[PDB]
């Protein structure tokens, strides 16, 4: 979180590299932790209205095991597309809410 | 007269069936509904029948 | 559906019944054996029921298998 | 045992009434045909569109017993039917009130979360469920037949250029009850509430009621009309309660213009069905000062009073504040004579040997009900004889009639 | 124009949009006070229909045997009857006290919840809900009164601690009196704005009531809910409705009304403490008030609003002209020397028209000479009219 708000909408390589090193040496069970949530968090401050700047990111948290990796790359796209009005990404984003799961798997 | 003494026989079932109530309507609203004031039971939203 | 598109983006005239028949009481009037069967009725085929077969030709007789009570 | 808490702040209903609901749509600007407003109309479309994919998937894997229609017949068996019609008397709860029935027994009933909540206020008239007595709606009360005696439903068809000769009472009762309504830049600008109140005093005949048609003529807001004798009521505390509702109603419908004709009528006669004497008089006239000017706060209701009069009427009443304006309407003079019988002869067919000029000294004291009057009265002579022509001789029936005997 | 057509296509599509959507989701009725199908619990609704039981309400009579184990209560249900019932195994004895409406089951009649008492719609409706858009700041030459007034109504309100240490029991009734006009509803809406206890308002019309005993009533019930608040505040606005002294004039002259004042009094200072009521009343014509309303411990501060000076005449000018496009040399103390004796709605009046008068003239700013025929026209041309000259001699 830190380090997201000094780098906030600066796209810092070593904030970002860092933050993704952490996010994928964390093991499965490590990342069920809530706290674990802010480490996109800061990676999406870190991005904070860039737009289209998180193609690499978004490839990179590929990797990382679910149901973690769709909250990261949720938070992170939507951290990227902060205040822009996009609606493709609103529609994107409302897509994710249509599809209810009967908590674990839905924190996204 | 067959028909006369069938109409006889449930006329007798008929006349035990309960009496409907004398009401005034206030006004029709939506939905085919009613506001009615029953004569002594103040006013009730009713529904009306489909003849 | 998929996402909304936003602004950017001959019946046959008879039938062969099989032996044994169901035959109607009204299909007894209208059924009629093929003409080139080996086999013809005594009494007429109308009058229904068990009827015997006078039989044409001496080849082999292939019967009907009975089957077993359930 | 604790008493229950309600979450709500108040007792009372929403004040907003008759909004758009759920189709507020954003206001988009400017109204132009540009292509801004072009792209705010887009946006809105695509979250349109974006809410409609929403609520159509959530439909459609939603259960069968949740269905809109599922659950609008899901709330009709919960109603039930027939639903009585009881009156709220207090809310206990968020979800627990007690009603009364129409037989005057109360009970402590349950709130459904189908209701309304916020038409909810004491003594509004409520549909409970005819077993349970559960609150299952609220009432949209019909109109009062008093709302209706006020309402002015037609406009009058008198229009300021039908008067004559009242250019300044024009002009100054526009200013107070027409510009703030067509232009209120003007004010807003000038940093000023418009003028708060206006009385049109003057002789009898002068066009004060005249004024006061013209003005609900070329008027975009609800006019209510009550004349200052029907204000004195047969019982105690009827007078003021008329009042108190009269305004209530000019609140409900605003913008509205209340027009208080012949106010002095309330003081200047006595009946002896006000059961109350003078005190009665007085106590209708201290609810008529706290409504023009009181505690409670004023929406957009303007009050335009009227009387021959003005030195019967309590002082505290046209006071400052309550009525800004007190718009004199003297006499007509020579001028404002002959627009007069111009403008009430105009649809006539007057004779060759009929002069106005005549006319216009018939008496000194002439106003323009007495010159209308003339008119109407030659016409009916006119109308005696079978003619469609007024003569000279009408017109000096006329004034002998009206004027004299 | 080259996108009217687009225009109209797209604002087509968002209103059969708009119409599709309110088609799944609701917003229909509004007749019959249904809420939006948002709000709906319906397995919510079902469970409440069948597990809590109507209640009907009833008034408790007498308590007989409470001492023993088996105490039965007497009730009074309205018009329906009167039963003796017991309690519920789910209320407690010592909640049921005789005399309190309570609410039972229709089958038994047991008691199953005490109940608040019963106030008047049209008593629960004088309680001010929506605070008015005054404050102090909105008064003007009005100084000694308005602390006077804080002092007595938002002081002991707001820091009780430095009563209670010294012993000091402060005034529970201020009564402000002056001429129309001179400020006393607005210093009053001042009050209401500001304070954070109960509020309400009584208009003194509002307590003349059709029926013989029906005002005193609802000064009892309005006292009776005034007092099931920690801290409450009543305006009683033109007091003078039914505040008027007593007189026997052979008829029954004002008796009802007598009797009202006399309730009124009664509740104010009696046998039973008030309470933590603090009342206020304002009234243009004090000298008709009956002695003993105007007596400390009912009416204990008594704040004359009299007309403005010339420094508070300065002060309600730049008041009402704070928001006004007035031009930069306004001698505004010269405006206030040409009004010896007006009151602050003159004041107000003064500056409305001397903005008409701009208006009129097609002028965005308002200039001297305007506000000099604003005075012409207002506190000379109206002087006929004005209430302030008899009304000085009943204050
Ligand atoms: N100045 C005028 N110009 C034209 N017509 C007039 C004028 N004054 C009066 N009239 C006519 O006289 C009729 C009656 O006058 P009106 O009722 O308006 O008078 P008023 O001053 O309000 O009287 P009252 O005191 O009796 O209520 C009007 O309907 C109108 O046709
Ligand atoms: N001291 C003042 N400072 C500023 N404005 C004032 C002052 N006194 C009166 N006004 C203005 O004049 C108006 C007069 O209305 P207000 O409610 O104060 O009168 P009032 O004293 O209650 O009169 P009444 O005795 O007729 O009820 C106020 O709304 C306010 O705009
Ligand atoms: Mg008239
Ligand atoms: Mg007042």
């Amino acid at each position: 979180l830190a380090c997201g708000m000094i780098a906030v909408g600066s796209c810092n390589g070593d904030v970002t590299s860092t933050i993704l090193q952490t996010i994928m040496e964390k093991s499965e069970t490590e990342l069920k932790d809530t706290y674990a949530r802010w480490l996109p968090l800061g990676l999406g401050l870190n991005h904070l209205g860039k737009g289209e700047a998180i193609e690499a990111i978004l490839a990179a948290l590929e990797v990382v095991s679910e149901p973690f990796r769709s909250f990261a790359n949720t938070l992170v796209d939507v951290c990227a597309y902060a205040g822009s009005g996009n609606v493709l990404k609103v529609q994107q984003l409302l897509h994710i809410c249509s599809e209810h799961f009967d908590a674990d798997m839905g924190a996204h | 007269l067959n028909a006369k003494v069938r109409l006889l026989r449930e006329e007798l079932q008929l006349l035990q069936e309960q009496g409907s109530y004398v009401g005034e309507v206030v006004r029709a609203m939506d939905k085919k509904k009613v506001l009615v004031k029953v004569h002594p039971e103040g006013k009730f939203v009713v529904d009306v029948d489909k003849n | 559906v998929s996402t909304a598109v936003l602004s950017i983006t001959p019946e046959p005239n008879f039938q062969l019944l099989d032996n044994p028949a169901r035959v109607m009481p009204a299909q007894l009037k209208v059924l009629t054996m093929p003409e080139t069967c080996r086999y013809q009725p005594f009494k007429p085929l109308s009058i229904g029921g068990i009827i015997i077969l006078k039989d044409t030709s001496e080849d082999i007789e292939e019967l009907v298998e009975p089957v077993a009570a359930h | 045992y604790e008493p229950p808490v309600p979450t709500r702040v108040g007792k009372k209903k929403k004040k907003t009434k008759g909004p758009d609901a759920a189709s507020k749509l954003p206001l988009v600007t400017p109204h132009t045909q540009c292509r801004l407003k072009l792209l705010k109309l887009e946006r809105i479309k695509d979250y349109l569109l974006m809410e409609e994919e929403f609520i159509r998937n959530q439909e459609q894997m939603k259960p069968l017993e949740e269905k809109q229609e599922e659950e609008r017949s899901k709330v009709d068996d919960l109603r039930g039917t027939p639903m009585s019609v009881g009156t709220l008397e207090e809310i206990i709860d968020d979800n627990h009130a007690i009603v009364s029935t129409s037989v005057g027994s109360e009970h402590y009933v349950s709130i459904l979360s189908f209701v309304d909540k916020d038409l909810l206020e004491p003594g509004c008239s409520v549909l409970l469920n005819h077993k349970v007595h559960a609150v299952i709606g609220v009432l949209m009360d019909d109109t009062d037949p008093l709302v209706t005696v006020m309402k002015v439903e037609k406009a009058p068809q008198e229009t300021y250029a039908d008067i004559g000769g009242l250019d300044n009472q024009i002009q100054e009762i526009k200013e107070s009850v027409e510009l703030p309504l067509t232009h209120p830049e003007y004010y807003e600008e000038m940093g000023i509430k418009p003028p708060k109140g206006v009385i049109l005093y003057g002789p009898p005949g002068t066009g004060k009621t005249l004024l006061a048609k013209a003005v609900a003529n070329q008027t975009s807001a609800t006019f209510l009309r009550v004349v200052g004798s029907e204000l004195i009521q047969k019982y105690l505390g009827d007078g003021p309660k008329l009042v108190r509702e009269l305004f209530r109603v000019a609140e409900e419908h605003a913008p509205s213009i209340v027009f208080i004709d012949e106010i002095d009528a309330i003081g200047t006669k006595r009946y002896d069905s006000n059961s109350g004497g003078e005190r009665e008089i007085q106590r209708t006239m201290l609810e008529l000062l706290n409504q023009l000017d009181g505690f409670d706060s004023r929406g957009d209701v303007k009050v335009i009073m009227a009387t021959n009069r003005i030195e019967t009427l309590d002082p505290a009443l046209i006071r400052p504040g309550r009525i800004d304006r007190k718009i004199e309407f003297p006499l007509p003079d020579e001028k404002t004579k002959k627009r007069i019988f111009q403008i009430h002869t105009s649809r006539m067919t007057l004779a060759d040997d009929v002069t106005l000029d005549d006319l216009i000294m018939a008496k000194d004291d002439l106003s323009g009900a007495d010159i209308k009057a003339i008119c109407t009265e030659a016409g009916l002579m006119a109308l005696r004889e079978r003619r469609m022509k007024v003569t000279n001789e009408d017109f000096k029936k006329s004034k002998e009639n009206v004027l004299y005997k | 124009s080259t996108y009217s057509r687009q225009i109209k296509q797209v604002e087509d599509d968002i209103q059969q949009l708009l119409k599709k959507i309110n088609e799944l989701t609701g917003i229909k009725e509004s007749d019959t006070g249904l809420a939006p199908p948002a709000l709906w619990d319906l397995a919510a609704d079902k469970q409440t229909l069948q597990s809590e039981q109507p209640l009907q309400v009833a008034r408790c009579t007498k308590i007989i045997n409470a001492d023993s184990e088996d105490p039965k209560y007497i009730i009074n249900v309205k018009q329906f009857a009167k039963f003796v019932v017991d309690l519920s195994d789910q209320v407690a004895p010592t909640d049921i006290e005789e005399g309190m409406r309570v609410g039972v089951d229709r089958n038994k009649y047991q008691i199953h919840i005490p109940l608040p008492p019963k106030i008047d719609p049209t008593v629960t409706m004088m309680q001010v809900e929506e605070k008015p858009d005054v404050t102090y700041s909105d008064v003007g030459g009005c100084k000694e009164q308005i602390e006077k007034l804080r002092e007595v109504v938002e002081t002991p309100l707001l820091h009780p601690e430095r009563f209670v240490n010294l012993g000091i029991e402060p005034p529970k009734g201020v009564l402000l009196f002056g001429p129309p006009g001179t400020g006393k509803t607005l210093c009053a809406r001042a009050v209401a704005n500001r304070t954070d206890a109960c509020f309400i308002r009584v208009i003194g019309s509002e307590l003349v009531q059709k029926y013989v005993g029906e005002g005193a009533r609802m000064v009892r019930e309005l006292f009776e809910m005034a007092r099931t608040k920690k801290a409450c505040l009543i305006f009683f606005d033109e007091i003078d409705a039914i505040g008027g002294a007593r007189f026997d004039d052979g008829a029954g002259g004002d008796n009802e009304v007598q009797r009202t004042m006399l309730e009124l009094i009664n509740q104010l200072d009696g046998f039973d403490p008030r309470g933590n009521i603090k009342v206020l009343m304002a009234t243009n014509r004090p000298d008709t008030l009956d002695p003993a309303l105007m007596r400390p411990g009912r009416l204990d501060r008594k704040i004359e609003f009299s007309l403005p000076d010339l420094e508070g005449r300065t002060h309600i000018f730049k008041i009402h002209a704070r928001s006004m496009s007035v031009e930069r040399d306004i001698r505004f103390e010269l405006l206030a020397r040409l009004c010896p004796n007006s009151t602050g709605a003159e004041i107000r009046s003064v500056c409305t028209e001397a903005g008409m008068f701009a208006i009129r003239a097609r002028r965005k700013i308002a200039t001297e000479k305007d506000f000099l025929e604003a005075v012409n026209k207002v506190i000379k041309s109206y002087a006929k009219f004005s209430a302030t000259p008899r009304y000085m001699t009943y204050n």
